[PDB]
């Protein structure tokens, strides 16, 4: 069967501008390849059919070309309510297959992540639970690493990150990570810190705290 | 008014069966087949394959031979998805397409959520999250929810009076369970003034849980 392959899977870009997605066939397909967008909420839609031809409701800056094994999804200007994940699928040979898929996301400028530490919950801690949860909100790019510090001693293990989707409004990124351990874990040591390294800092951002 | 209703989202254990449906209304079900499409969950669309409304026969991808099978019944316009011998792989999202020309997938369906898990029902532990004992001029307050089953969970600041600066961070599974966590920004004067309550509902377990962000001390 043909493997369709979308080079990027990530790809930034101002609002307004044009963009172009790239999908490859292991094969000849000759034109026979469709376009389709899910919104960040689930919901999938048809935009191009048979390279070209636009589906019927879908907006004329959406278009689409290519012939052979490359082809191409070009909108004219970019808008807010395109920000989603398009998928190519081929259907010239059974089965069909679908592309690998392109995020489409906003281009801004670059922003210091705002980093906050919290430590274990008193009610948690009589359930015998310490989670310690470090949020890294509204920052620029989406590219960041976090380390944790427990006595100047780095934890590596027992680390829950979480990332969000771009932001609606300000198209920035957000983090949760969570030092999931039990109350005994806990109290044998008490410097926890919490570092932030990211393309804005030379130096990493630490927010620590102790048990005193 | 040409729409594709499947049937709601599904809990099974390793080794049992799933049976999704599709309601189709609105055209002549015997004028177009319908596909089938699986999306593990942070991957992509992948087709399993489709089956003829006509001929009832199938037509099976690569790797979607031997525990997946297509059936409709024609007297109620309705495709159904069956998987035998459930696995981990198979926890996804299923949805249904109705095929047309140009072998073009149009009128999905919204999707029926497939969780494989030897897990049972669990109510979320939701715990409040305040700063250390200390400046500035935000404030960072958090709320935790911790190990829940199954999805979804919806979690509100003061039921929603408070709308802005908020982020709710998608959930993380954890030994067989979920995990949220969400934090909100707001200036340091409105807080510890004004009071800021975390909502988490969980309709799974029949559960409202308020919890109230009180100061360290």
């Amino acid at each position: 069967d043909i493997q369709m392959t979308q080079t990027t899977s990530s790809l930034s870009a101002s609002l307004g501008d044009r963009v172009t997605i790239s999908c490859s066939a292991s094969q000849g397909i000759s034109n026979y390849l469709n376009w389709y967008q899910q919104k960040p909420d689930g919901t999938v839609k048809l935009l191009i059919f048979y390279t070209s031809t636009l589906y019927s409701g879908v907006p004329s800056r959406f278009s689409g070309s290519g012939s052979g094994t490359d082809y191409s999804l070009t909108i004219s200007n970019l808008e807010p309510e395109d920000i989603a994940t398009y998928y190519c699928q081929q259907y010239s040979r059974f089965p069909y297959v679908f592309g690998g898929g392109t995020k489409l996301e906003i281009k801004r400028a670059d922003a210091a992540p705002t980093v906050s530490i919290f430590p274990p919950s008193s009610e948690q801690l009589t359930s015998g639970g310490a989670s310690v949860v470090c949020f890294l909100n509204n920052f620029y790019p989406k590219d960041i690493n976090v380390k944790w510090k427990i006595d100047g001693s780095e934890r590596q293990n027992g680390v829950l990150n979480s990332w969000t989707d771009q932001d609606s409004k300000d198209s920035t990124y957000s983090m949760s990570s969570t030092l999931t351990l039990t109350k005994d874990e806990y109290e044998r040591h008490n410097s926890y810190t919490c570092e932030a390294t990211h393309k804005t800092s030379t130096s990493p951002i630490v927010k620590s705290f102790n048990r005193n | 008014q040409i729409q594709l209703v499947q049937s709601g989202p599904e809990l099974k254990k390793p080794g049992e069966t799933v049976k999704i449906s599709c309601k189709a209304s609105g055209y002549t079900f015997t004028n177009y087949g319908i596909n089938w499409v699986k999306q593990a969950p942070g991957k992509g669309l992948k087709w399993m394959g489709w089956i003829n409304t006509i001929t009832e026969e199938p037509t099976f991808a690569e790797e979607f031979t031997g525990r997946f099978a297509f059936s409709l019944e024609t007297s109620a316009s309705t495709a159904y998805l069956q998987i035998n011998n459930l696995k981990n792989e198979d926890t996804a999202t299923y949805f249904c397409a109705r095929g047309s020309e140009f072998g073009r997938l149009v009128y999905w369906g919204q999707g029926a959520s497939v969780t494989v898990s030897s897990a049972k029902t669990t109510a979320p532990s939701v715990y409040p999250l305040a700063p250390v004992c200390g400046t500035g001029s935000s404030v960072t307050l958090g709320c935790l929810v911790k190990g829940y089953f199954p999805e979804p969970v919806t979690l509100t600041w003061n039921s929603g009076s408070l709308s802005s600066g908020v982020h709710t961070f998608p959930a993380v599974l954890q030994s067989d369970l979920y995990t949220l966590s969400s934090s909100v920004t707001v200036t340091s004067s409105t807080w510890p003034s004004q009071s800021i309550t975390c909502n988490v509902a969980h309709p799974a377990s029949s559960t409202k849980v308020d919890k109230k962000i009180e100061p360290r001390g």
